[PDB]
């Protein structure tokens, strides 16, 4: 059977009803080794953990994507007018920083 | 003095609170519900039972003819059969060959065991919750039945307490109820005069001794055997017995919210649904001044043991320095952790032990001892039993068991991304200003 | 044959209709409601009456000191008075000048006439409507108490009638009710234990023979006069008497819709509000064929009298011809005329004289007689009385008294203006086309 935190109760024959109650002993350890805390909060809260990991992965992906987008556009904006000259001599420090040859 | 509070509707578990008047002593309040009833308005429509087909003795006229005399008995049939040659133990009865005539009469009457074996068909509506409380307001303790409509106060020592109405109109009973032998069934019985044979309520008597019953039992008279004095009949079998054979289980086995269906009157007890609001009208004489009570200085709280179990599994030690030795209130404002006792007797320089109960892995709750506020802080451990046989003594706070390591993982994965995107935006702004600076020379 | 109709909720007045099966004879149905009750679910809380301040004899000790021994009687005041020199008829009672002691003890008990003179405080909710119908379906009449919930059928001759619920949940009774002396009041009495001195319910006995009464009558003991043996008190007067002095009039005289409040079951009568729907489950055996009933040929209707009074102040006359001599139903399908009788007994060449009631000034309805339709047309005239002592026997249709003269004034002064605007628009169009034709010339 499945006993939750809200209760359960069987009658077996002519015995009185026994009531049972579940308390919070999830498997794992919530205090380290981050492949264990995910197992603990998956056996603890299954519905919340998957959506939480989904939105954290989505926020991390979108933030790193937009940061790389801004970095590439800043690199193009710094290296474009120094390349449209027919001699094209970038200064030394900016060629070291913005990854020019 | 109006003090409004709200108690969860659940028997046995004590409820403790204090009234914090701003310049007077804190006033303890302790309310333990014992038995929460739930009584619907119940209206008897009829009863039913097994029936008994009554039969009349056959009226035989030797070489004549008979007629039908209606007695107006319930479900009464009266067919008259010609061409009979009946028999007794002493030879033939009539002496003709044809033209004898026998009258059969059958009717239905309710059984001889109707008084001690019958089903009562009620109608339920408009419940009326009632509760056996046990109220302690500043060491004035009573035990008194309350009616939890928004009025009908309970009065003791000048305090006027009124238990407000339930936050939910839920009833375990349907619109229609059958009682049979201490057990109650949500069963959609047919109306009076609408009974069908072979089902429930083919016999419908308005009360138990009504002397007027409705019988629809599909009684049909048959033709007797040649040379036999008896009344043969065919009818659909008893529907009270067939209803006892069907009988999906009682309402004390199928009702939600843990309800316990009893019937001296028809009622449910100890349903764990809803919550009772309370109304306190405390008079102005119970408030003692502060200076007639103990008051602490330099109090400190340390957690000895801490288990986030379902019972009281946490021990905190409070070391104090008291101005005077006397009992005073302890209370926790939030539902972060629920204490065991409502009062602690103090010495002047001792150390007190309180029992609390929490769901928090890392509890940081602010105790309230006599008038001060200490901050109890520690770490709890998982219990050892998977399944206990007593319900939950504390509240399930959202984000109560986050276990600080996972706060660090969430804060890293949620804050480092924001740090990277704002330094990207600042870098974009600086690059735009540097372009506008380098193009200035134009 | 499922037939549904609707009846207005008004006693005394006969309600007539027919059922037209498409190839059979019309089956007339008549329902005359007699007495329509409304019985709430009534819940006794307490009774009250006049109180009676009982007084114990003064305990006197000479050169001593008494004490107060309580008895927990209702509102039981006690006080010990010192410095008393009482007198009897046979001289002084003590020899001591001072240090004597007299104890006054008073309590409130209810009066000796509480049984026949008391007022019952009730609570009412969720009433129950119940009528005494008089139904006739195909010249087979019953008189049965029908219940007008959506079920609980009345059965007669195989016909099942279920008179459904009222279209309105209105009741004259409030949430709280006081009954005194056969009359019923909407009074907001205080709850049990909330009774105030000087007003209704200062005595609160739970039942008439409860032997435990709540009493709050503002009783205060006073010091006795120097030299006299008596118990002097001072209390607020009887709140039941003060309630009787004020007493805003009964619900018998103040109820909306003209209800008739009665006592022994608390009930209202004949409240002309709402409407009763009806369900007829008619078996197929009652539908007589066409040729077993008379059927007219070459009928014609004329109006003798026509007064649009309140009762049957119109007479229509039908000259007919049919090759049988039997009764057949008459009915008006619209609500234009309300006929008096439901059937007309016929010869083969005679005339029929029916009585109808109408609100119209120019009545034009289509009378249905046995299976046909004649058109009864005439002109009604105003009645001679301004005020009658019986209600209305017809339905005021919107646009019922519009008086063909005023139809002509609304047709000319509103339809003629449309004729003016369309000939103006046509003239404008012809002018625009002629201007364009003129400027085609160049």
């Amino acid at each position: 059977f499945t006993v939750t935190e809200k209760g359960w109760e069987f009658v077996w024959g002519n015995h009185p009803p026994k009531r049972f109650w579940a308390q919070e002993t999830a498997p794992g350890n919530p205090h380290g080794l981050p492949h264990e805390v995910i197992t603990h909060y998956y056996h603890r809260y299954p519905m919340s953990t998957i959506l939480g990991l989904s939105i954290c992965a989505a926020i991390a992906t979108v933030s790193v994507a937009a940061s790389t987008w801004l970095f590439c556009r800043s690199r193009v904006a710094c290296l474009t007018p120094y390349r449209l000259t027919p001699n094209a001599r970038i200064p030394f420090c900016l060629a070291v920083l913005c990854c020019a040859r | 003095y109006e003090h409004a509070t709200t108690m969860p509707s659940q028997a046995g578990i004590s409820y403790n609170t204090i009234v914090n008047r701003a310049g007077y002593a804190p006033l303890p309040i302790s309310i333990t519900p014992t038995k929460i009833k739930l009584i619907p308005t119940v209206n008897l429509e009829y009863v039913t039972c097994h029936y008994k087909t009554g039969m009349d003795s056959p009226a035989i006229k030797c070489c004549g003819s008979q007629e039908c005399t209606p007695t107006y008995r319930p479900d009464e049939q009266c067919k008259v059969f010609t061409g009979v040659y009946p028999f007794m133990w002493g030879g033939a009865y009539c002496f003709c060959d044809t033209e004898n005539t026998q009258v059969s009469k059958a009717y239905v009457m309710k059984s001889d065991d109707c008084l001690a074996d019958h089903a009562e068909a009620y109608k339920a509506h408009t419940a009326s919750v009632q509760a056996f409380l046990n109220i302690t307001v500043g060491e004035h303790s009573i035990v008194t039945t309350v009616y939890v409509n928004g009025e009908t106060p309970v009065n003791f020592n000048g305090v006027k307490i009124t238990a407000g109405p339930l936050s939910t109109a839920w009833t375990p009973f349907d619109r229609k109820i059958v009682q049979y032998a201490g057990e109650i069934y949500n069963y959609d019985f047919p109306e009076y005069g609408a009974g069908q044979p072979g089902a429930f309520g083919d016999i419908q008597s308005r009360t138990v001794s009504s002397s007027d019953l409705y019988a629809n039992t599909n009684l049909v008279l048959q033709r007797p055997k040649a040379g036999a004095i008896h009344v043969p009949y065919t009818q659909a079998p008893s529907g009270f017995e067939q209803w006892k054979k069907d009988k999906a289980p009682s309402l004390k086995f199928t009702a939600p919210f843990g309800c316990e269906i009893y019937t001296n009157p028809i009622r449910a007890e100890n349903c764990a649904v809803g919550s009772i609001p309370l109304a306190f009208d405390i008079p102005d004489a119970l408030f003692t001044r502060v200076s007639e009570t103990p008051t602490l200085s330099a109090a400190e709280c340390t957690l000895n043991e801490c288990v986030y179990s379902s019972d009281f599994g946490g021990i905190a030690t409070v070391k104090y320095s008291a101005s005077k030795s006397g009992k005073c209130a302890v209370h926790v404002p939030s539902g972060t952790a629920t204490l065991k006792e409502a009062a602690v007797e103090l010495t002047e320089q001792g150390s007190a032990t309180i029992h609390f109960s929490t769901a928090n892995i890392h509890p940081e709750f602010r105790l309230q001892i006599c008038t001060s506020y200490v901050t109890c802080k520690g770490d709890c451990h998982p219990p050892k039993d998977h399944i206990v046989t007593h319900p939950q003594y504390h509240a399930q706070t959202f984000t109560a068991a986050v276990s600080k390591t996972a706060w660090t993982w969430l804060t890293s994965l949620l804050g480092g991304s924001a740090v990277i995107i704002i330094i990207g935006l600042v870098l974009a702004t600086i690059v735009a200003m540097y372009v506008l600076t380098n193009q200035k020379h134009n």
